[PDB]
């Protein structure tokens, strides 16, 4: 496939006003590990962050492009974004590119910027708005992190029980995969912290 | 507009009276005068026609009255109940001016 | 200096660049052409300059579709190029509905093409009055004329150039209605004597049951018939 | 998708079930699958999950400016007319099989929208996959000109039965019903399918991590 | 029809831009909004329109523009053609850092601007941009640094010059270049704006920082209230 | 400098072309005045033959947009089959893009805004006619309306257009504040009391709609001279 | 609206011109039981036809006003309604204690919905309705509780009428600290607006 | 065709010529009046027609921009019309990429955006209308006016078209900051009553209020209603 080409996988899910958004740091050709540190859980707002995954070229080019289309909106009206407006926005930067489209899944995990009501969503190719209460998977190891992430995931959900199960989800899902893994990252956004923390995983 | 600018200066007049060519507090007035010195039969309205404010002198309310009166000698009436006075209005209650719609 | 551009009205609405062009087909000489219920006759006066211009130097009563006509008055170059846009409007209708070109239909489009002309001070207007003329088997002698102003009336006897001031005199005279085109041709040459009043070296054609929607230089035989309206 | 719509004396009764399916794995077991277009006209959606969405937001933004353009509310027609033609000059290669149904001043109608741009008027529709599963059902118990309760009924039995035999099923029957007067888009009709539940509680408290390096960073002040 | 044309594009007998050096005395009518550089951060001085009640409430004003998270301008002259140029000019600051991922060092973005104004006075028929406005800004290469630019297209480091009526000489004897030390900033452009007044009447904002991140501070209502007690005789 | 040559501002507002191309409408001068039924949209306008060599049934103003819209307009008739033809044009436009045939007053408002960019626009002259048109929809009674060459549609119920606009509007204004179907003694006669020429059924064109036949239909001499014959009250 | 809220709908317009004895207390039965023109209607007919008997507009209006009533009859309507019934209130009464209070439940009525210029209104009308009643000592005093409202908005607006109620209520009893003071003062507030002859001529 | 240079152009004063004579064709223009208040707005205006010919429910002023924001003018007729066309278009852009009714602010940049080009651009004239907005836009409401030149600006009140500095000074005078609810309808209509010429009709003024439900015109049994209740 082409999904398969630099591996990648990233989540995020929801408790109580936290979130939690993860990545893998890894990136690659199909069977070699080039570098360790790769950036994919890129900061929009304070506590916005969103999350890519995919061909590697695409998440690079659609990041630095929403930073392009989103700091110069929140340029032309002074206000931090609110989530679901992003949301849209990168709805209508997958869409508009439909033929030959970019080979990405962003998920965009956080918070309302004047409520701090959570929320998490997920995006296809093309661009399709999956909003979820629950939790969203993106990559190419899917249903693992579907799945046994399924199977953990109870509601209402303090940071250190999410921290916890977010990372659990991670590390025996990107176990059960080749072409990701190898040292995980777990953003949890709080109402005051952003708790930024690396996973030894199996790295291997 | 051109008097003099010397006919005045405190000495020569030190008066200056407007004549207003008057609206709606007072062409009431003018119709109420100028209606009470002729015979009607109240078929007549009186703030019908001072509705309408529209750049009227007296002497074209006494044009349009006067007018009223002798367009009822018509039908040698000794009168006026409702046509001649807005007929003759109509007719010379200015006989117009040039609008100019789209602005206004 | 409210002149020289059409897209400048007048102080009392009269876009003088039109006007303009309507006496520069004032001075050019006549077409005249006459409705019956077998078809339209056209008649030209020419104007022969010298002796240089052989027979046919300029046509003036061009043919567009294989039916109508195009008795022309002002400008030569722009009546021509009217013309040959008339030729192909009607190769765009024909081509692109099959049915072939109502009279109507054409002169409302070349009439409204030669109006949407004069909207524009990156344009001038045309310079050239001209009038149509044909029939269908149920159409009846359908003609219009069209002005440089573009606007196209239908007519019966309608008669553009520097006489019609005479010539609208005459065809209004003669009996407009039930005869059949063959004495018209013949009578065309009385108006256009008459209306000539100084080479004279007139052209005809026409349309009609003996033309089945065609036209024809007359054929060539009325030239020594209708030569003989001389002395009236 | 299964989806449908059914048309009844005061209006029309749409319908569909609550799953996006890529690949042969949900993705997302709750999704609203009836849009709006307008304040009479729901539409609805089948076949690529993202240029049905990209086609209503179009038709729906285009069509109530055309609406407050007009000033007066917007017919059913012309959103089947901007679809039809909108949706055929891209050749099909938008897979949008969607219907769209609504109460005007006219008569409460509903049509149907294939990908390639083919349009029909009908009493029921059934687009997706679910359409087998769904059009038998219109077959052997409905009945033209019938009361509203048994419309929602049996388009709830229509969906029901996109639910349990077919592979593009759904989690939850939500449905409109557009009726004259009152419009009824009510999110999850029934819930025929619960989760279940788990037996066992699972983690400890700040264990069960192999953390290799912490940050945190404040965000107010 | 070339009876019609201003003809914009044309020089002078004496050489100059008949249409430039008009917009030259457009901002003569209406501008303020000096702008002072220290050691550290730098601050535009600004005035409003006029006493007039009726006036909610601006989320920034009319006078003082976001551009980047390091960068800010302020306008004289004219004001819709700028905002339009601004919007303009915010463009060419992003797409920048989607050129590079850099925040933009400001001399860029002003040669950018000008070479697009200088375009719109060079060819095209149509008037050129009647603003004078002016730039603050920080890069890693540079120091804090302030631009200045107007209508005919060139511009320069102009530490603290002003914009618009009542001409900047007095500064140009009271500024101290070596070191100027922020606050005693503030107290300058308050006295030049007090011979030239609390915040319905001024508009007064400040560039600085806190541990590399820069910070744009628009200066709220209180602190104009401290800075105008902060005189006796100035 | 150029104020009176280009559709631009003079000083005190007052752009001088849309009103010279209003006085280009009074040319010549053949003249409608429309009539309203709370059934019945009837349509009059006078219409002189020059010197009975023209093809009468040509000449008209009395156009047909569509199988429910007519229009009739007053202005220089090199300018009005210009206008009539996009018309027609944005009907059967309006009528492939969005289904249902156009309700009559969204087309006025759409040639009114097509006016508009002509007396926005430079370089290229407010053409003047202006559009009495009619028509009927479903919900609402049967309407009329006029874009002037400025793009200033109104809704009227009994304007006029053309010469002596404002003796027409006055007649109608007197004639109307007293509270018609048959519009007998209030559609020929604003023109027979207005010109004075008490019309034998030639020069008068009608044209009717009503809700019980909205189909346009322009009358002939049988029908008008029964409509002109009942003026014997 | 149950089955009884709309039975009687049609009383209330054969009514209004049938007989001046045929609904003293009959609309009523309307009243205390389409239903929002035909009940303010009811109000103002029936208040107006009691209002042209005499008696029992405050009566019956008594019997229909207490207010627990109105919120959202088409707003408008509750101020043409509260307007229109208490100037039937004040224009004629026939128990004289009466209508003092029933101007002041629309006072602090008219402080519920926060019209502000309704009360102005009501306080007018309220001075003047404690003049023609004799009170002599309070009305001073609200006159002096409606000068600086006034003086806050436009200046005598309706304070050269209020002004020249209060200057009646001295002269009853009182001296120069008004005579000439208050007087020529609304005189000289009397000079800057379009004045009728009622009020005008009233300061004549 | 076209003409590609710009007619608007700078004064040997140092002004633009044709923006003044545009603030002009406004100030000769029907009189309006918009007063923002603490939970929504009002923004009356004045319908005279040359005669009691006119279907008064045909044409409107008050009309809104799609979700919850209407504007109103005062100047040129169906250069208006031209403004909502393209104002509809553009909140109709921010809507479809971004999936909430636009802000008022944006609305108004991106209408003040489009009235800017009309001051250069090959031979087009300037507008000459300044119409004023309104707008719920999220917790407080929002009133602007964007001029022929291309500014904006928001305020409590304001007034437009026929002796508008009577409209500023008078609502200078009459305005609380709380005042909020019908109370501005009402010294609304005794803005318009200030001149109107003449008796007050329902049927020539209309207005339109943003009660945080959307923006929506007023029905005429309404108005007449609080014109009861003066």
């Amino acid at each position: 496939s082409i999904m398969s080409y630099n591996g990648g996988a990233v989540m995020a899910m929801k408790g109580k006003n936290c979130v939690a958004i993860a990545a893998d740091r890894r990136f690659g050709i199909q069977a070699q590990m080039v570098t360790t540190d790769f950036q994919k859980i890129f900061p929009m707002g304070d506590r916005l962050y969103i999350g890519l995954a995919g061909l590697a070229t695409d998440v690079q080019t659609v990041a630095q492009r929403l930073k392009f289309r989103l700091n110069l909106y929140e340029l032309k009206e002074g206000r931090q974004i609110k989530p679901y407006t992003l949301m849209s926005m990168v709805a209508n930067l997958l869409y508009e590119k439909r033929f030959g489209p970019y080979y990405t899944e962003p998920v965009i995990a956080g918070l309302d910027p004047k409520t701090f009501k959570p929320f998490i969503c997920s995006l296809d190719l093309i661009g399709c708005p999956m909003v979820t209460d629950d939790f969203v998977v993106s990559g190419t190891c899917a249903e693992q992190m579907y799945g046994m992430c399924e199977s953990l995931w109870e509601p209402n959900m303090d940071p250190d029980h999410l921290f916890e199960t977010i990372s659990q989800a991670m590390l025996n899902a990107v176990d059960r995969d080749a072409v990701s893994g190898m040292g995980v990252i777990v953003h949890i956004i709080e109402k005051d912290k952003i708790t930024t923390r690396t996973l030894k995983a199996r790295m291997d | 507009d051109t008097l003099d600018p010397a006919l005045l200066r405190p000495g020569r007049l030190d008066r200056k009276i407007e004549f207003p060519l008057p609206d709606r507090r007072q062409k009431r007035l003018i119709f109420s005068t100028i209606t009470s010195k002729m015979n009607l039969s109240e078929e007549v309205d009186l703030e019908d026609y001072v509705a309408r404010p529209d750049k009227i002198s007296g002497a074209d309310i006494n044009s349009i009255c006067q007018e009223s009166g002798m367009l009822a000698v018509r039908e040698n009436r000794y009168i006026v109940l409702a046509k001649d006075f807005e007929k003759a209005y109509k007719t010379v209650i200015k006989k117009d001016e040039q609008e100019h719609e789209f602005y206004k | 200096g409210y002149d020289l551009s059409a897209s400048t009205f007048s102080p009392d609405g009269r876009v003088f660049q039109v006007e303009y062009a309507m006496k520069a087909v004032e001075n050019s000489s006549t077409a005249i052409g006459i409705r019956c219920k077998d078809g339209v006759v056209f008649g030209v006066e020419k104007l022969v300059l010298s002796k240089l211009y052989e027979e046919g130097s300029n046509k003036r009563l061009f043919n567009v579709d294989r039916h109508v006509g195009m008795a022309v008055a002002g400008l030569l170059a722009d009546a021509r190029s009217l013309a040959d846009i008339a030729r192909e409007e009607a190769s765009n209708f024909r081509s692109n509905f099959g049915y072939n070109i109502p009279l109507k239909h054409l002169a409302d489009r070349v009439a409204m093409y030669v109006h949407a002309y004069t909207l524009y001070s990156a344009v001038r207007p045309f310079g050239c009055s001209f009038m149509l003329g044909s029939y269908s088997v149920n159409d009846g002698a359908q003609l219009y004329m069209i002005d440089p102003s573009g606007v196209s009336y239908g007519y019966w006897g309608c008669a553009i150039g520097k006489a019609r001031q005479a010539a609208k005199t005459e065809i209004e005279k003669l009996q407009m209605k039930e005869m059949t085109c063959r004495d018209i041709v013949k009578e065309v040459a009385k108006i256009i004597y008459i209306v000539h009043d100084e080479a004279f070296e007139l052209e005809l054609s026409w349309v009609g049951e003996l033309t089945n929607g065609r036209h024809e230089i007359v054929p060539k035989d009325i030239r020594e018939e209708a030569e003989k309206y001389a002395k009236e | 998708t299964t989806i449908a719509g059914v048309v009844y004396k005061d209006g029309i009764v749409l319908g569909a079930d609550t799953r996006a399916t890529e690949g042969m794995v949900v993705a997302d077991k709750n999704c609203s699958k009836i849009h709006f277009i307008s304040p009479n006209i729901y539409c609805c959606g089948a076949g690529t999950a993202a240029d049905t969405d990209m086609t209503t937001q179009l038709i729906s933004s285009n069509l109530e400016l055309h609406s407050l353009s007009t000033g007066r509310l917007p017919r059913v027609v012309t959103a089947n007319r901007m679809l039809k033609q909108m949706l055929f000059r891209y050749q099909g290669y938008i897979g949008a099989a969607l219907v769209l149904g609504g109460v005007d001043v006219t008569g409460p109608h509903l049509y149907s929208i294939y990908p390639h741009g083919s349009t029909d008027k009908l009493p029921y529709v059934t687009m997706g996959s679910g359409s087998l599963a769904a059009m038998a059902v219109f077959e052997d118990k409905f009945r033209p000109d019938m009361e509203e309760e048994e419309a929602k009924n049996l388009v709830s039995e229509a969906i029901a039965a996109g639910i349990f035999n077919d592979l593009g099923s759904g989690s939850n029957i939500d449905l409109c019903v557009i009726s004259k007067n009152k419009l009824d888009f009510l999110r999850p009709y029934t819930v025929p399918n619960k989760k279940g539940t788990r037996l066992g509680r699972y983690r400890c408290e700040k264990g069960t991590t192999a953390v290799l390096t912490e940050k945190i960073t404040p965000l107010e002040i | 029809s070339r009876r019609y044309d201003s003809r914009t594009t044309i020089f002078s007998p004496e050489g100059r831009l008949y249409q430039v050096e008009y917009a030259m005395e457009a901002i003569g009518h209406a501008g303020t909004c000096l702008g002072i550089l220290a050691n550290d951060g730098v601050l535009l001085a600004a005035e409003r329109r006029n006493i007039h009640k009726l006036l909610d409430e601006v989320f920034f004003s009319e006078k003082i523009y976001k551009l980047n998270e390091d960068m800010a301008c302020s306008v004289a002259g004219i004001t819709s053609d700028a905002n339009v140029l601004t919007n303009e000019l915010r463009l060419i600051a992003q797409r920048y850092l989607l050129q590079y991922q850099e925040p933009i060092p400001c001399e860029q973005l002003v040669t950018a601007l000008c070479d697009i104004k200088q375009a719109y006075t060079q060819f095209g028929g149509k008037r050129p941009f009647g603003v004078s406005l002016l730039y603050i800004g920080w890069d890693k290469h540079y120091g804090f640094q302030l631009y200045q630019s107007d209508p005919s297209g060139n511009y320069g480091g102009w530490k603290a010059t002003c914009i618009g009526n009542n001409s900047v000489s007095m500064l140009k004897q009271d500024y101290k270049e070596g070191e100027m030390t922020l606050k005693s900033a503030l107290a300058l452009a308050i006295k030049v704006l007090n011979k030239t007044l609390s915040a319905e009447k001024v508009e007064i904002a400040t560039l600085t920082r806190e541990n590399g991140k820069t910070v744009i501070r628009v200066l709220k209502q209180k602190e104009v209230e401290q800075l105008i007690k902060k005189h006796e005789e100035e | 400098g150029f104020d009176r040559h280009i559709t631009i501002f003079s000083p005190e507002g007052r752009l001088y072309q849309v009103e010279y191309a209003f006085k280009a409408i009074n040319q010549g001068g053949l003249t409608s005045v429309a009539v309203r039924g709370k059934d019945c949209a009837v349509i009059v306008t006078q219409k002189k033959v020059p010197d009975k060599l023209l093809d009468s049934s040509t000449v008209t103003h009395l156009f047909k947009i569509t199988e429910n819209i007519g229009c009739v307009m007053t202005g220089m008739t090199a300018d009005s089959r210009s206008q009539v033809q996009r018309a027609r044009y944005e009907a059967a436009n309006w009528k492939y893009k969005y289904g249902y045939e156009i309700p009559v007053d969204m087309l006025c408002k759409r040639i009114a805004d097509i006016s508009q960019v002509y007396t926005q626009n430079a370089e290229m002259r407010p053409l003047g006619c202006c559009m009495i048109l009619i028509g009927i929809d479903e919900e609402q009674g049967p309407q009329v309306y006029k874009c002037d060459p400025a793009g200033y549609y109104c809704g009227f119920k009994a304007t006029a257009a053309g010469v002596k606009q404002t003796e027409s509007t006055s007649f109608l204004e007197k004639k109307v504040k007293k509270k018609f179907e048959q519009t007998v003694e209030t559609a020929i006669t604003c023109l027979s009391t207005v010109l004075s020429i008490d019309f034998k059924p030639s020069e008068i064109e009608v044209g009717v709609v009503t809700v019980e036949n909205p189909k346009f239909r322009i009358l002939t001499e049988a029908e008008i001279d029964a409509h002109l014959v009942a003026l014997a009250e | 609206m149950a089955a009884a809220a709309v039975v009687e709908f049609q009383r209330a317009q054969s009514l209004l011109s049938t007989d001046r004895e045929a609904s003293i207390d009959i609309l009523h039965s309307i009243v205390k039981r389409e239903a929002v023109q035909v009940k303010e209607q009811s109000i103002l007919e029936l208040g107006s036809l009691l209002a042209k008997t005499g008696q029992a507009a405050e009566l019956g209006g008594l019997l229909k006003y207490v207010r627990p009533f109105l919120n959202s009859i088409s707003k408008a309507k509750a101020a043409r309604l509260v307007r229109s019934l208490l100037d039937l209130f004040l224009d004629m009464e026939a128990a004289t204690g009466q209508e003092v209070e029933l101007c002041l439940e629309c006072i602090e009525w008219a402080k519920s919905e926060k019209r502000t210029f309704l009360r102005q209104a009501l306080e007018a009308r309220l001075v003047s309705l404690y003049f023609d009643t004799k009170r002599y000592q309070e009305a001073l005093h609200l006159g002096s509780q409606l000068l600086r409202e006034l003086k806050k908005m436009d200046d005598k607006a309706l304070l050269v009428e209020v002004q020249l109620l209060e200057s009646k209520t001295y002269h009853a009893l009182s001296n120069l600290p008004k005579a000439r003071a208050a007087l020529t003062s609304a005189r000289t507030t009397a000079n800057a607006i379009y004045c009728p002859p009622k009020l005008q001529a009233t300061l004549d | 065709r076209g003409y590609s240079f710009s007619l608007t152009t700078f004064s040997p004063s140092g002004k633009l010529v044709q923006i003044e004579y545009a603030l002009a064709a406004v100030a000769g223009g029907a009189p309006s009046v918009g007063i923002k208040a603490a939970n929504g707005v009002v923004l009356a205006t004045e319908k005279k027609q040359k005669s009691i010919l006119y279907d008064e429910r045909s044409v409107h002023k008050v009309e809104p921009i799609t979700k919850h924001i209407g504007l109103v003018y005062s100047g040129m007729g169906p250069d208006y019309r031209v403004l909502v066309h393209r104002a509809r278009k553009l909140a109709q852009q921010y809507y479809l990429v971004y999936q909430e009714p636009i802000p008022t602010a944006q609305l108004v940049q991106r209408v003040a955006s489009v009235m800017q080009e009309y001051t250069q651009s090959g031979g087009v004239r300037p507008f000459g209308v300044s119409l004023l907005i309104c707008g719920w836009n999220e917790g407080r409401p929002y009133l602007f006016q964007s001029d022929p030149s291309g500014a904006y600006f928001a305020w409590k009140a304001t007034a437009m078209g026929k002796n508008y500095v009577n409209g500023k000074t008078f609502l200078e005078k009459r305005y609380n900051e709380d005042l909020e609810l019908e109370d501005a309808i009402h010294t609304a209509i005794l803005t318009l009553k200030e001149s109107f010429e003449g008796q007050m009709t329902e049927d020539n003024i209309e207005v339109g209020i943003c009660n945080e439900a959307g923006f929506r015109r007023l029905t005429p049994t309404e108005v007449k209603d609080y014109l009861a209740a003066i």
